[PDB]
């Protein structure tokens, strides 16, 4: 069980850990989360309580090192940090815990929440998402946009999600029109499974990482993202079974977590109509469609 | 974005642009079978592409043959026609392409946008007019060509005819949206209207009868008069 310390929390910030989140009050001795279960990803993430205004946080895996929040006072935000010096780390931690200066990471035994949002999300793919190759965390905040945004401006801060267009001749063969376009399985299954992402784990981990980016910083790119995967997968006449099936898992949880306050601004209404009651795959999504029919019915 | 009253006098310019209209394309009457039930038996329909500035129309049959064992044919019809117009651009000299292509159906824009791809300075525009160009079939000439194909064929036409050596193409195009919207408000008066006069004969190289500049005024006049009757009896005002 992982620790994410904290120097200091000199202002005022909710401060969320995966789905959990804490209101610490303006220089309240808080020195950060405890008991961070190993082995899926984690995002800690920050909304300033006087600028509601950019939410903004840090993707990190503790296998991969040692990290800990120090607020700067000049570019006026938490920071994410590597401690290289084991032992200093471990010394700092301890103090920390002895005093019970740490939130504890409020997992029930029973909840598989966290697992079942990150099942196929991997440090190693966010990181070529999100280009920052001397840390081994990743920065993410509401207003970073997207590649594919970009194209239709600083690329040093863009969130590189795999560009799927409907309407490209990355989509339509050539003599195909109506048939790649009606049917996008040649798009889904040669272009993007084969060629781009080699397997549906890394589209899986994408579409994953792409929701939680939506849902945790209100990332318009990253819900377009999310919205763009799941549609070329409805639209697609031929999708291998286990594919259909762990869809229906992945967006049961995403729709069983999603705040119900943001359905309206976070949901596309024409995706999900034309997934769960037009599209090839509007049978082949039951836990998705019977949670979303009684969580959201206003929106279908 | 979409063609309308507004930017009616971009029609006229020196920008290339065609009219596509789909509505011919896929044609069908509908009888009962032996068995009392209903099918349908398509005919020959047609693509109606037109230069507003030029009048060149690229009718282009679409021979009963192409919708053979093909299922959801009003879905392949629109496909069918952003095939052909992609066809008809390729198969043009790279200065006589279009700039611009208007449909006059919505449902037109998807399937042409996708037919062009490779051709991404090509814009695929809609129109809120909503223009007489059904009417097409009512122009016996262009009726008799469609209705006698016995394979896919393109015919070339000058919907102009001559006009064009004593009137703008705004005027030439009033005039042919007066004439195919009085054809489509009632086809029987208009075809009245315009043969009734025996004197007045269609040259062998045109769809429309030789008027004279005060002939065209009279049956111009006279087309007006039959679009506002029709009006009156459609909505009893």
């Amino acid at each position: 069980m992982n620790t994410v310390p904290f120097t200091s929390a000199p202002i005022e910030v909710t401060i969320g850990i995966d789905q959990y989140s804490f209101n610490v009050k303006e220089n309240q001795p808080f020195h950060g989360i405890k008991d961070i279960p190993i082995g899926h990803v984690h995002v800690i993430h920050f909304q300033h309580a006087d600028n509601s205004s950019m939410r903004y946080g840090y993707w990190f895996d503790c296998r991969m090192g040692n990290f800990y929040i120090q607020y700067d006072p000049k570019d006026g935000l938490y920071k994410m940090m590597e401690e290289r010096d084991g032992a200093k780390f471990e010394n700092i931690v301890h103090n920390f815990k002895e005093r019970q200066m740490m939130v504890s990471y409020p997992k029930i035994d029973e909840d598989d929440t966290w697992y079942n949002l990150t099942e196929f999300v991997q440090m190693d793919k966010i990181r070529k998402i999100v280009r920052k190759d001397e840390n081994q965390f990743s920065y993410v905040d509401s207003s970073m946009t997207t590649v594919q945004e970009n194209e239709l401006s600083d690329p040093a801060h863009s969130l590189n999600y795999t560009v799927i267009n409907f309407k490209s001749r990355e989509a339509i063969r050539p003599g195909h029109e109506m048939e790649d376009f009606l049917d996008k399985s040649y798009y889904l299954n040669t272009v993007m499974l084969q060629g781009i992402f080699k397997n549906s784990s890394n589209y899986f981990g994408e579409l994953q990482f792409a929701f939680l980016n939506a849902m945790f910083f209100g990332n318009y790119g990253s819900s377009l993202q999310w919205h763009a995967m799941i549609e070329l997968i409805c639209s697609s006449a031929t999708v291998p079974k286990h594919m259909l099936d762990k869809l229906d898992e992945i967006l049961y949880y995403q729709i069983k977590t999603l705040p119900e306050q943001y359905s309206d601004i976070l949901l596309n209404e024409r995706v999900w109509n034309i997934c769960l009651y037009s599209s090839f795959q509007k049978n082949s999504l039951h836990n998705t469609e019977k949670i979303m029919e009684n969580k959201y019915p206003e929106l279908l | 974005g979409a063609m309308n009253s507004s930017n009616y006098a971009e029609l006229f310019n020196n920008d290339i642009k065609l009219f596509v209209d789909d509505t011919n394309v896929y044609r069908v009457t509908v009888h009962k079978t032996f068995e009392g039930n209903v099918a349908t038996k398509a005919i020959n329909g047609c693509i109606f592409t037109l230069n507003p500035k030029t009048g060149h129309l690229f009718l282009k049959i679409i021979h009963t043959s192409v919708w053979a064992g093909q299922k959801r044919l009003s879905q392949l019809a629109k496909w069918k026609t952003a095939e052909e117009v992609s066809a008809l651009v390729r198969s043009l000299p790279k200065e006589e392409q279009p700039k611009q292509i208007i449909v006059t159906r919505k449902a037109m824009l998807d399937p042409l946008e996708v037919h062009m791809l490779d051709f991404p300075n090509i814009a695929i525009r809609p129109t809120e007019l909503r223009l007489p160009f059904s009417a097409a079939m009512s122009i016996d000439k262009l009726s008799d060509v469609v209705m006698k194909a016995t394979e896919p064929q393109m015919v070339l036409f000058n919907i102009y005819d001559d006009w064009l050596d004593r009137i703008s193409s705004y005027t030439a195009f009033s005039r042919l949206t007066l004439l195919l919207r009085a054809l489509k408000t009632n086809e029987e008066s208009a075809k009245m209207i315009l043969l009734s006069d025996p004197t007045i004969t269609i040259k062998s190289y045109h769809l429309w009868p030789s008027f004279t500049d005060e002939q065209w005024i009279t049956i111009e006049s006279q087309m007006r008069d039959l679009i506002l009757t029709e009006y009156g009896r459609k909505y009893n005002v």
